[PDB]
């Protein structure tokens, strides 16, 4: 087994109250197997696209989530993850 | 490269445990299990990558299997049924795709052995008529009154087996059809030259080698048990 | 089922040759087996065929594979009376201990053997036990004549069959019939079949 | 220089259930993926098919298609063979593909990896274990050998299919492997300056702190991240006592602006 890696990062510069693309990179885990969720205040957003999943050089996987967002001054937003290789779900908040 | 199957024939109550045994000194780690019915391929049953390792196949239901060695690889029906009665063949391999087959045993699991009997054999001393028309002679053997229709007939020159010269029934026949119980009879020729037959030196026996019970299977009947057995038939040959 | 063969069954005159057709859907198909198994008895391999458009020969068996059609024939040239048996195909999933073999249920050979210098005759053979019982040996017909069972039901007529003296070359038909009584007689024995004129009956 | 990657991977849970996915690379393009609900294998790219006709194609799909199915029942019997040996879960990954070099020349390769762990290559004619492996993998590797048939397959795949197909795609995908997209750069502050840079492409590029002319040497770059959009994102961090900020710059060279360096003052 090994832990995931999460980070969430904007695909523009964040500006309030102007659509963008947020983010959320999982890599280094092992077994393949994963439950990521986005999240806009703890509640699961709805359209969350997923890249295929694939692995690099050191046979560790990596899979890209992201999601449309308009970020505002009073709303935050998380990856949360579940994997075999922990105990309890990490969740990740962005942060500009 | 060889595979030995153990029995070659067997006779069968319903809810008794037959085993059937299949051996091969090859050194091949992996063996097979299949039965073959009319109409039907071949369909493999249970089979084995190694010692201790069983590995149900495509209809595995009914069977139980063994490999307690290399050399050994074991069917087992726990509580054998008439649907089980087929002629089932053992193979063996190594890591390539060629399957080596045993020859096969048939087994026959019946609802009940009380109808169960031994064949009695006769030999027919050939006609003094033919022998001066043909410059051959033929001997006839005859396996009659037995009970399930699973006997081998061989002939037996000198203590040696002949197969030049030989023909035995495809199938035996019923000598009462009426019956769903009914007693079997199986003839068989021996055809030789004239010169062969008039040789007083040369002693002829048609052997049945019968199926049935085992000194294992219980018997109430108060007739003499039926036990799988041979029942032969001699002639001397004569001027 | 994934393995097909035809004719189902055959029935050939000696020195003719046949035609044996094997149809699959496998996949993959690594090989190709087709076996001789003689009534009764064990699987004899005749020959394997690997590549993708594959002929192979053995004896007087020839055979081809097309694995784009996936389909097999096997010609047997100059039928010999040893051919009668059921023919089997069988197709392997690898090439190696990994794969399953997907059987054909078989094509049955019946190879019908040129009697060639016909003798009918019908004769008396004694028990070696017994001076009292009797069996009635019809023997050296020609292979176009039918032996049918007789009208009584206590007495027995076995079906033809042809045994080969190898040495000599020389084959004969013959069929055996008795009764369990004691006033049956052999000019009697075979009333209910045709049987030739020539039909030697002895005294 | 372009590595072309086929990714397998497979996940054996019980000796039932089980699932097989792969993705293909050309460099950080993806040229093809195939889902373990897909029957084919789809197009990422307009171009995936590259030079070959609809028929090459159409031959070469239906070898994979037979493939995947084989693959998963022959390592649901190696598992039985070696058994109690190895237990599921199960974890396979291929790795596939060659490297293209200037005029002929290429490598091929084909490793395969168990429970995360490099154990198995194709190398020349045969499987082969490689160094460090578990003994038990050589009857697997006996068997995989004993099959003359896929390994004649496989040679073909490696030494010709690869490296012609490729050679293909580089002609067909030349537009999108070419591709110039600009880096867009912005900035922030935790309590460390952070320099946002996103959306370049390709992925060589340069990001440093400045003041002035000077280069600021505690810069600490991150990993490229990738964009959904098939672009990159990375940042630089470099540590400011409190104060400092005054005068401060993220200059940002990369191919795409041709000499027009990117100057964002704090
Ligand atoms: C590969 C680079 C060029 C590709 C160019 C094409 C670009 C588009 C590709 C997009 C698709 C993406 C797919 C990516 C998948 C990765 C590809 C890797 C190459 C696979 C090579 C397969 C070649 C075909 C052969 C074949 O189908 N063979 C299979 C059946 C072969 C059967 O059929 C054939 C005829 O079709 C032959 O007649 C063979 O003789 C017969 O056996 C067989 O099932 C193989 O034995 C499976 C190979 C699996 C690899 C084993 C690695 C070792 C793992 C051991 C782990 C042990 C754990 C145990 C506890
Ligand atoms: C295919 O090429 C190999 C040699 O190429 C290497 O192995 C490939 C699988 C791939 O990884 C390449 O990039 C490698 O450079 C040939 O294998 C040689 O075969 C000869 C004769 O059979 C033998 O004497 C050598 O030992 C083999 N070489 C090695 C390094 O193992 C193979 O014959 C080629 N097959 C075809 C059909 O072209
Ligand atoms: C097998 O694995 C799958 C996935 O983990 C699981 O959902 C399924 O119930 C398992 N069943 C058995 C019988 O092992
Ligand atoms: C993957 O695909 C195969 C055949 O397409 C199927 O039998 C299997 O159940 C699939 N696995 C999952 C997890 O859907």
């Amino acid at each position: 087994q090994k832990t995931p890696q999460i980070q969430v990062y904007s695909r523009h510069p964040p500006e309030n109250g102007k659509p963008n693309i947020l983010n959320c990179y999982v890599t280094q885990f092992h077994p393949p197997h994963i439950e990521i969720q986005m999240l806009k205040n703890g509640k699961k957003i709805p359209k969350v696209e997923m890249s295929d999943m694939s692995f690099s050089k050191d046979w560790s996987f990596y899979i890209l989530a992201h999601t449309e967002f308009t970020p505002t001054e009073t709303d935050t937003y998380a990856c949360r993850v579940k994997h075999a290789s922990m105990a309890e779900p990490k969740t990740v908040y962005w942060d500009r | 490269a060889a595979v030995t199957q153990s029995p070659r024939n067997k006779v069968a109550v319903t809810g008794g445990k037959v085993t059937l045994s299949c051996n091969q000194t090859n050194n091949h780690n992996n063996m097979y299990w299949y039965r073959q019915d009319t109409g039907h391929g071949l369909r493999l049953i249970h089979y084995s990558y190694g010692a201790g390792s069983t590995e149900k196949g495509d209809i595995p239901d009914g069977y139980k299997a063994s490999r307690p060695s290399q050399e050994n690889f074991s069917l087992i029906l726990e509580l054998a049924t008439p649907s089980q009665t087929s002629v089932y063949f053992c193979a063996s391999g190594d890591e390539g795709y060629t399957q080596y087959f045993g020859p096969g045993t048939r087994l026959l699991v019946l609802e009940d052995l009380r109808n169960v009997t031994p064949p009695k054999v006769s030999l027919f001393e050939p006609s003094k008529a033919e022998i001066s028309h043909t410059q051959k002679a033929t001997l006839v053997c005859l396996a009659t009154g037995f009970y399930p229709d699973h006997v081998e007939l061989s002939w037996w020159v000198n203590g040696k087996e002949v197969h030049s010269g030989v023909c035995t029934d495809p199938q035996p026949l019923k000598e009462q059809p009426a019956l769903n119980d009914s007693r079997y009879s199986l003839s068989s020729r021996l055809r030789v030259s004239a010169t062969f037959w008039q040789n007083p030196r040369n002693h002829f026996r048609c052997q049945v080698q019968f199926y049935g019970l085992s000194e294992n299977d219980e018997w109430t009947q108060d007739r003499a048990k039926p036990v799988t057995q041979i029942v032969s038939a001699e002639a001397w040959g004569r001027a | 089922t994934q393995v097909e063969q035809s004719p189902q069954s055959l029935v050939v005159r000696q020195g003719e040759n046949c035609v044996l057709q094997c149809n699959y859907s496998v996949t993959p198909d690594n090989h190709l087996r087709w076996f001789k198994q003689d009534t009764g008895k064990g699987l004899v391999s005749l020959t394997v065929l690997v590549d993708q458009k594959d002929k192979t020969s053995n004896g007087r068996y020839s055979a081809t594979l097309d694995k784009d059609a996936k389909h097999s024939t096997l010609h047997i040239t100059a039928t010999l009376l040893d051919d009668t048996a059921t023919y089997i195909c069988v197709v392997g999933d690898r090439g190696s201990a990994l794969g399953r073999l997907h059987f054909g249920a078989g094509t049955q050979l019946i190879v019908i053997p040129d009697i060639q210098n016909p003798d009918p005759a019908v004769y008396q053979l004694r028990d070696s036990k017994s001076s009292d019982k009797s069996v009635c040996l019809f023997t050296d017909f020609d292979s176009q004549t039918n032996v049918s069972q007789s009208k009584d039901s206590d007495v027995y007529i076995t079906d033809k069959c042809v045994l080969d003296m190898r040495s000599m070359d020389f084959k004969s038909n013959s069929a055996v019939a008795w009764s369990n009584k004691s006033d049956f007689a052999c000019a009697n024995a075979f009333n209910n079949s045709i049987i030739p004129e020539d039909t030697f009956f002895p005294s | 220089n372009y590595t072309f990657r086929c990714l397998q991977m497979s996940s054996f849970a019980n000796r039932s259930w089980s699932r097989t996915d792969s993705v293909v690379w050309l460099g950080d393009l993806q040229t093809h993926r195939w889902s373990n609900d897909s029957a084919t294998i789809s197009f990422t790219k307009p171009w995936s098919q590259g030079k070959l006709s609809n028929q090459q194609w159409e031959k070469l799909q239906h070898m994979f298609q037979v493939y995947r199915v084989s693959f998963t029942r022959d390592i649901q019997e190696l598992v039985k063979m070696m058994s109690p040996k190895e237990d599921y879960p199960i974890e396979i990954q291929l790795s596939a593909g060659c490297e293209m070099y200037p005029g002929n020349a290429s490598e091929s390769f084909l490793h395969v990896a168990f429970q995360g762990k490099y154990v198995v290559r194709f190398w020349g004619t045969s499987w082969q274990t490689v160094p460090g492996a578990p003994s038990w993998l050589d009857l697997p590797i006996k068997v995989l050998n004993a099959d003359q048939g896929t390994s004649a397959t496989v040679q073909m795949l490696l030494n010709d299919t690869c490296p012609l197909f490729v050679r293909g795609l580089l002609e067909a995908g030349k537009s999108d492997l070419e591709k110039q997209e600009k880096p867009v750069a912005w900035l922030s502050s935790v309590p460390q300056l952070v320099c946002h840079v996103s959306g370049f492409y390709p992925k060589p590029v340069w990001v440093m702190w400045m003041r002035g002319d000077q280069e600021q040497q505690g810069t600490h770059r991150g990993d490229f991240l990738p964009n959904a959009d098939e672009t990159w994102y990375l940042q630089a961090t470099l540590d400011v006592e409190a104060g400092e900020e005054a005068g401060l710059a993220c200059r940002v060279k990369h191919s795409s602006l041709g000499g027009q360096d990117i100057i964002l003052y704090w």
